[PDB]
């Protein structure tokens, strides 16, 4: 029960957090799907297509960690935390 | 996700 967030702020933080047992956890399970999302766009020239690109159908223009901040909104991915 | 992979094409 809101207005839409614009901008940054875009998912909502507690929507993500919702998922994710903390921030912490959050902003790498954010920044290692980016990376994925950035190699795949490097090597969507030609090479082995191991990693797989973007879930969600991305925007015009939109950056890597803005789409992995969506997909993981948007409940398509699995993390399994370390220690 | 498998489903979602399965799913993306």
């Amino acid at each position: 029960g809101y207005d839409t967030p614009l901008g940054i702020t875009n998912p909502p933080i507690d929507e993500l957090l919702d998922r994710v047992s903390s921030k912490y956890a959050l902003v790498i399970y954010a920044a290692k799907r980016a990376r994925q999302i950035n190699d795949y766009y490097n090597q969507l020239g030609e090479g082995i297509l191991e990693y797989v690109g973007p879930l969600v159908e991305p925007g015009l223009q939109e950056k890597p960690l803005s789409i992995a901040l969506r997909e993981i909104h948007a409940d398509l991915l699995e993390h399994t935390e370390g220690e | 996700t498998e489903e979602a992979r399965a799913a993306a094409y």
